[PDB]
C-alpha cells in the first residue's frame, strides 16, 4: 500500500497480472493498452490519488514508472 | 430571429417558474408510480399526488375527496356531461347547455343526442350572458344536467354561476360548470355557488399541459358513470396511471393562483382597460364583443370593421394573438354579431406575466395596421365614398 | 435571535439581484415587479410571527428563483422583439 | 399567413389603389361578399391597342386573399385583354404555394380578373 | 435516510436524461399551444409535435399519419377496443381477448358486454402463451376485433403477435395489441406483424407519465369511433390540447429506445439470467411463472413456496419490487398457479439503468429473507416434518 | 407493511418457534388457509395454576398478519386462560394501527388465541 | 481540417469526467458504462463521414450530460442503500 | 451627462424633482426614502454605472454627494 498502489491500478485497469506490471513497461507497447484504455487509466489514477492530471501531463504518462513518478511528485 | 410578444394566454399559458420548480423533483428522482403500494418510490409519489389534490380542493372550496385528476378540461367535460347523462338515463334524458360553450361540451352533447338524449342549447343575450329566466323555463322533469361555463374562452364573458346553482339546486338538477378559463382568476367556491361538477385545465392557469381535474360533489352525492375503463384509480372515476409530476404541477399552479388571484386581477384589470381605451380612442368602428360589465378583463375580443381578422393577425407579425378562436366564430354568431364583423374580430389575452410595455406595443401596432389594412380595403373605400354596404348585391 | 429587519433587507436585495438574471423577459420583469410590490405591501406588518412566516416564504422563493434562473439560462432562447 | 410569399404582398404592397370607374378604358371587377370574409376589387386600364397598361386592387380578406389578388394585379399588366383571360386560379396558387384550405383565394382572384375584363369588354361594344 | 434500489420498472420507469433534456425547452420558453395556427409559439410547438409523431412512427414501422397521441396506454386501449367495437357494431358484435390482459383491456371488454357485445376471454396455456389454434377456432363471422398484448406486465411472457396478425388479417378481423411493455424493448413492425392497432405508454419506456399513443392503420383502413368529444384534434380521433412537452418526451423516448434496444436487450438478458440462476441455485422450491422460452428478460416473476409475497416485500425493505401486481393475481390464476403459490409470487424488474451490483444485492437479500420467513412459517415447519399440506382440512 | 409498529414484529422477532403439541399443558391453534394467504399457528404453555407462562407462533401471511399473531403471542403471556379469552381483534388492531384492509389479520389472530385456548381446555377435561 | 482522433479522445475524457458528476447513482453508472461501451463498439469504423456523424452525436450527448448533471445537482436526493 | 447622472437616477428613483436633489440631501431624512427605496436606489446606481457596490460600501451611501463621490472613485 505504498504509492505503488499505482501498480495495482494499472494491473486492474489493463487486465494484467501484478507480476507483469514492471516499472519499465509502457502501457501500449508492453501491456496491450489502446488509447481508450489509457484515457480510462489516467482517470483511474486521478480518482485513486485525488489528483488532477491535465492533458500535457497525461500525454507524458506512458509507462508504469512515469505513473509512479507523477504521483509521488504531487503529494 | 427576435421572438413575438405572447398575447394569447386564453389558448395556453407559460409555466409559472414556481410550478416548474415544484414539478422537477418528480421528473428526476421521485419517479415512482403513485399506485405502487409496497415501496418508498410509490409512497412519496402517492403523498405528492394527495398534497396536490388538497391544493386543488383548497382553491375551489372542496373536500379533496371530491377532486378527480384528468388529462385536461376536455376530458373533465366529457366525464361530467356523458358520465352524468349515462348514469341517470333510466329516469332522465334531457340536458341543458348554451350555444357559446367550448367545443368539447357542445360535441359531448351532440354525441349524446346521437345516443337518444334531448339537449337544449340555450341562446345567449347579445351581451353573451344567458337569460336566467329562460334557463328556469327550459328545465323539464327529466332534465338531468345543466352545463354552463364560468368564463368564455373567446370573449371573456362571466356567466351568473351562483344564480344558476340556485336554480339547479332548487329543482334537484345537477349543475356542471366548465371553469377552465376562470380557476385561479376569479373567486370560485363550490358551496356558495351550488356547483355539482366543475372542469379545470392546468395549462390555462400557468400549470403544465396534459393535466386537469374534475370536481364531483360528494354531498349531496353526484353520481357519474366512468368513461375510461381500467383498474379503478381515482375512486373508479378515472382509471389510468395518475401522472405525479403533472398533478404536482397542477396543485402548485392552484396554490400559486390562490395566493396571486387578487394581485393579478388588479394588475390585469388596469392593463385591460388601458388596451381597450387606447385602441378605441385612436380608431373608429372598433366594437367590443361581450358585455364589459360581466367580463374577465384578461380576455378582450374586439372587432375592427372593414378589416379581415386573419389579415390583421398577419400584419401584427410580432404579436402572438388569435382570431375566430376556440381558445367564422360560432360564439360571435350566437351573440348576434353580423357575419362580416365576425370575420373582423381578434382576441387579445393579458396574463400574469404581461407588461405595460407589451400592451403599449400591441396597441400601437394594432392602430397602425388597422389603418393600413383599411387603406387596402374595398369596403372602407366604399363607406368613405358614402356607400351603404347593406345596399350592395354581392358575389 | 435573528434580526428580522436585516434578514428582510438582505433578502430584498438578493431576490431583486437574482431575479434580474432571468434570461426570459416575462419571468424577469414579473419577478422584479412582484418582489417590489410584495415587500412594499407587507411593510407595515407588526406581528413578529407573521413577519417570520413572510421571511420564510421569501427564502423559499429565493431558492426557486435561483434554480429557475439557472434552468432558464441552460435552455435560453432569442430575445423578444421589444427588447431591441 | 405563414408563407414568405404571401406576407410579402402585405409588407411590400404594390398596385394598391383605384382607377376611374367612369373611363371607357377601365374595367372594374368586384367579387366576393363581406359575410364570406373575402372581397376583391381589381381594376385594369387598357390602352387603345388592347394592352393592359396598369391595374390597381383593394382586398378585404386573409393574407392569402390579399396576395392572390395582389399577384393577379401584377400579372395582368403587359398582357392583352385576351391574354389576361388565360390567367388561371391554379397558376396563382402555384406561384404563392397556397395550401388546399386557401385555394378558394386563388379562385376568387381569377374571378376578379374576369369580372374586370368583362366590365371593360362591355364598355367597348358601343 | 438512504433510498431503496429501484427494481420495479414494469410499474413505471425513471426519465431517461436524454428525454428530460428534450422536454425542458417546451416547459420553459416553447410553451405555445400546437393548435395555435397564427403565430410562432404555435408553429414551433406544432413542429415539435410532428417531429415527435415521426419518432414514434419510425420505432414501430408506421406512417406518422397513423400515430394518434393519448394520455397513456390506458386511454389507447379504451380507444382501440371501444372505438372499433362501436364503429362496426351494425354488422359485428363479437370481440376476442385473453384472460391475462391488463385491467384496462379486460374492463373495457366488460363495459362492452354491458353494452350488448359478446366477448370471448381466451384462456392461456400454463406457459402464459395463448393457443393459436384455439384463437383461430374462436373467430366468428361477426368478430370485429382481437386484442392480445405483446409482453405481459406481471410475468413478462411474449405472445406470438406476428402469428396472431396472420390469423386476423386472413379473416379480415382487426388485430389490436397492447404493446405498453414491449415498445422499445423488443422489435415491433406493424407491417411484418400485421398489426391494425397498437397501444403505447410513455412512462414504461423512460418517457414521462401522462402520455401515450395509439397506432391506427390507414391501409387497409381501420376505422374507430372517437371516445373523447371536442374540436377534432388528432384527426378527430382524440380531441383535446396535445401536450407538446409530453409528446416531445414520448418521441424522444422512442428515438432513444430505437437506438438502445439491442444494447439493452443484451445487457438486461445477462442480468436477468444472473438473477434467476443465483436465486434458484441458493433456495429450494422457487418457480418461475411464465415460459422462459417466450419471455422478455426484464420482467421476472418468481414464487417462493411457504412464504407470503407481501411479507417478503416488507422483508426486502431496501428494494422496490411488486407483487400480485397490475404493473390474488388473476394472471397467476389464469396460468394455473396454485392459489397458495400465487400468494407467494413477486415481480423483479430489470431496466436500462439497473446495475449488476443492484442485482447481486437484491439476490443476496432475497435468499436471506426467504430463509428467514420460512423459518417463521408454519407451512415450512409442516413440510419439514414430512406433512402433506394437501391433506390438511383448513380454516 | 408501512407502519413501524407492524414491521417491528418481523425485524425484531420475538416468540417465534414451537411448543410440544403432546403436552397436556400446551394448546395449539392453527387457523387460516394457504389458499387465502394467511395461516397462523399459535401455541400456549399453561402452568398448573392456569397461568399462561409461555407462547410461540409461526405465521405465513403479510406483515400485518405476522405482527397481529406476534402481538397476540406476547399478549397472552402472564394472563390466565380466562383472561386470554378476552383479548379482542379490536385491541390488536388498535395497538398496531391496522388500516381497514388489514382488519381481517387481527380477527384471525384472535381466532388463533381462541383455538389454542380451546385445544388446551379440551386436554384438561380428563 | 479537424483531427478526428483528437476530437474523439478529448470527447471520451470529457464525457467520462462529466458523467462521473451525476448525483443520481443510476444515471451516473449508466452514463459511464454506456460511454465506455459505445466508444469501444465503434473503435474500428473507418468511413470518415460515419466517424464525423458519431463525433457529432457525442458532442450533442455531452451537452445533454452537462445540463442533466447540473439539473440533477439542483434537485438532488439521498444516496441509495448500496452506496454505503 | 456628467457623472451627476447620479442626480438623475436619485430623482427618478425617489420621485423628486431634479431641483430638490441637492448635493447635501440625505435620501431618508431629506428626500422621503424608506429602506426599500434605498436598496433599489443602490442597485439602480450599480446598473447605471456598471459597478458592484458591496454591503459595507452601500451602507455609507446615504446622501446625494456620497453617491456622486462613490461613483467618481470607481471609474
Ligand atoms: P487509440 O487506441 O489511439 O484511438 C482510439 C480511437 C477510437 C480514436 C481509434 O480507434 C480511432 O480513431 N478509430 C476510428 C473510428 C472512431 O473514431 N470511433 C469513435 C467515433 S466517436 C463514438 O463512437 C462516440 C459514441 C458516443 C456514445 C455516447 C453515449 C452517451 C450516453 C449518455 C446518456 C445520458
Ligand atoms: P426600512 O424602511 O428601514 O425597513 C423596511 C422594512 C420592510 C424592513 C420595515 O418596514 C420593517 O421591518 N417592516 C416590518 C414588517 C416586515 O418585515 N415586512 C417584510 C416581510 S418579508 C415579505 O414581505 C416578503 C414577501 C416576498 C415576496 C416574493 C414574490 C416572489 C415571486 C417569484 C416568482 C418566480
Ligand atoms: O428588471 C426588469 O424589469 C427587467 N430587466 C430589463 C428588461 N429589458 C429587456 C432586456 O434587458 O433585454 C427591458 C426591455 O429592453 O424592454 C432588467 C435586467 O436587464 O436585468
Ligand atoms: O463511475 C461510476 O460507475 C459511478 N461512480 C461510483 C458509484 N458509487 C456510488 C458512490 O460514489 O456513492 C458506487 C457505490 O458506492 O456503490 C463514480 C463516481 O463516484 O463519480
Ligand atoms: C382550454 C379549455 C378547455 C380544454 O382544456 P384542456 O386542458 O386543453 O383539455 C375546455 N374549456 C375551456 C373553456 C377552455 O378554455
Ligand atoms: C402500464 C400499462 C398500461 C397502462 O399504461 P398507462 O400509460 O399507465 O395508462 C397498459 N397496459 C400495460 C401492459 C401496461 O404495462
Amino acid at each position: 500500500t505504498i504509492e505503488e498502489r499505482v501498480k495495482k491500478i494499472i494491473g486492474e485497469q489493463l487486465g494484467v497480472k501484478q507480476e507483469e506490471v514492471t516499472n519499465n513497461a509502457s502501457f501500449v507497447e508492453d501491456l496491450g493498452a489502446d488509447s481508450l484504455d489509457t484515457v480510462e487509466l489516467v482517470m483511474a489514477l486521478e480518482e485513486e490519488f485525488d489528483t488532477e492530471i491535465p492533458d500535457e501531463e497525461a500525454e507524458k504518462i506512458t509507462t508504469v514508472q512515469a505513473a509512479i513518478d507523477y504521483i509521488n511528485g504531487h503529494q | 430571429s427576435l421572438r413575438p410578444l405572447y398575447m394569447d394566454v386564453q389558448a395556453t399559458t407559460p409555466l409559472d417558474p414556481r410550478v416548474l420548480d415544484a414539478m422537477l423533483p418528480y421528473l428526476i428522482n421521485y419517479y415512482g408510480n403513485p399506485h405502487s403500494r409496497t415501496h418508498a418510490y410509490g409512497w412519496e409519489s402517492e403523498a405528492a399526488m394527495e398534497r396536490a389534490r388538497q391544493q386543488v380542493a383548497s382553491l375551489i372550496g372542496a373536500d379533496p375527496r371530491e377532486i378527480i385528476f384528468t388529462s385536461g378540461a376536455t376530458e373533465s367535460n366529457n366525464i361530467a356531461i356523458k358520465g352524468v347523462a349515462r348514469f341517470y338515463r333510466s329516469r332522465k334524458k334531457h340536458l341543458i347547455t348554451t350555444q357559446t360553450e367550448h367545443k368539447c361540451v357542445l360535441d359531448s352533447c351532440r354525441s349524446l343526442e346521437a345516443e337518444g338524449f334531448q339537449v337544449t342549447y340555450l341562446p345567449v343575450q347579445k351581451s353573451g350572458i344567458i337569460d336566467l329566466k329562460e334557463l328556469e323555463a327550459a328545465i323539464q322533469p327529466d332534465t338531468s344536467l345543466v352545463s354552463v361555463m364560468t368564463v368564455n374562452n373567446e370573449i371573456g364573458v362571466k356567466q351568473p354561476i351562483a344564480e344558476i346553482g340556485r336554480i339547479c339546486s332548487s329543482r334537484k338538477v345537477y349543475f356542471h360548470t366548465d371553469a377552465a378559463q376562470a380557476v385561479g382568476k376569479i373567486p370560485l367556491d363550490v358551496n356558495d355557488m351550488k356547483i355539482d361538477l366543475m372542469s379545470i385545465s392546468g395549462h390555462k392557469i400557468y400549470g403544465p399541459k396534459g393535466v386537469g381535474a374534475i370536481y364531483i360533489r360528494r354531498r349531496p352525492r353526484v353520481r357519474v358513470e366512468a368513461l375510461q375503463s381500467g383498474g379503478g384509480q381515482e375512486r373508479g372515476m378515472r382509471s389510468g396511471t395518475v401522472p405525479t409530476p403533472l398533478v404536482v404541477g397542477l396543485g402548485a399552479a392552484c396554490e400559486v393562483a390562490q395566493q396571486e388571484m387578487e394581485y393579478d386581477h388588479k394588475r390585469i384589470s388596469k392593463l385591460s382597460e388601458r388596451l381597450i381605451q387606447n385602441i378605441m380612442k385612436s380608431l373608429p368602428d372598433v366594437v367590443m364583443n361581450g358585455d364589459p360589465k360581466h367580463h374577465y378583463p384578461g380576455c378582450i375580443n374586439l372587432s375592427f370593421a372593414y378589416v379581415e381578422g386573419e389579415s390583421l393577425l398577419m400584419a401584427l407579425k410580432d404579436v402572438a394573438l388569435s382570431s375566430g378562436s376556440a381558445c367564422p366564430s360560432y360564439v360571435l354568431r350566437a351573440i348576434g354579431t353580423d357575419e362580416d364583423l365576425a370575420h373582423s374580430s381578434i382576441r387579445f389575452g393579458i396574463g400574469r406575466f404581461t407588461t405595460e410595455e407589451e400592451v403599449d406595443y400591441t396597441v400601437e401596432k394594432c392602430i397602425q395596421h388597422v389603418k393600413r389594412l383599411r387603406e387596402m380595403s374595398p369596403l372602407w373605400e366604399m363607406v368613405q365614398d358614402g356607400i351603404d354596404l347593406k345596399s350592395i348585391k354581392w358575389t | 435571535a435573528a434580526s428580522s429587519r436585516a434578514q428582510v433587507l438582505a433578502l430584498y436585495r438578493a431576490m431583486l439581484r437574482e431575479s434580474k438574471r432571468f434570461s426570459a423577459y416575462n419571468y424577469r420583469t414579473y419577478a422584479v415587479r412582484r418582489i417590489r410590490d410584495a415587500f412594499r405591501e407587507n411593510k407595515n406588518v407588526k406581528d413578529p410571527v407573521e413577519i417570520q412566516t413572510l421571511v420564510n416564504k421569501a427564502k423559499r422563493d429565493l431558492g426557486v428563483i435561483r434554480r429557475q434562473v439557472h434552468i432558464g439560462q441552460l435552455y435560453s432562447t432569442d430575445k423578444l422583439i421589444i427588447e431591441n | 399567413a405563414y408563407h414568405k410569399k404571401v406576407v410579402d404582398h402585405y409588407e411590400n404592397p404594390r398596385n394598391v389603389g383605384s382607377l376611374d370607374k367612369t373611363s371607357k378604358n377601365v374595367g372594374t371587377g368586384l367579387v366576393g361578399a363581406p359575410a364570406c370574409g373575402d372581397v376583391m376589387k381589381l381594376q385594369i386600364q387598357v390602352d387603345e391597342k388592347g394592352k393592359i397598361v396598369d391595374a390597381r386592387f383593394k382586398t378585404f380578406g386573409c393574407g392569402s386573399a390579399i396576395a392572390s389578388s395582389s399577384l393577379a394585379t401584377e400579372w395582368v399588366k403587359g398582357k392583352t385583354v385576351e391574354e389576361a383571360l388565360t390567367i388561371k386560379n391554379t397558376d396563382i396558387a402555384k406561384e404563392l404555394c397556397l395550401p388546399p384550405v386557401k385555394l378558394h383565394c386563388s379562385m376568387l382572384a381569377e374571378d376578379a380578373i374576369k369580372a374586370a375584363l368583362a366590365d371593360y369588354k362591355l364598355k367597348q361594344e358601343p
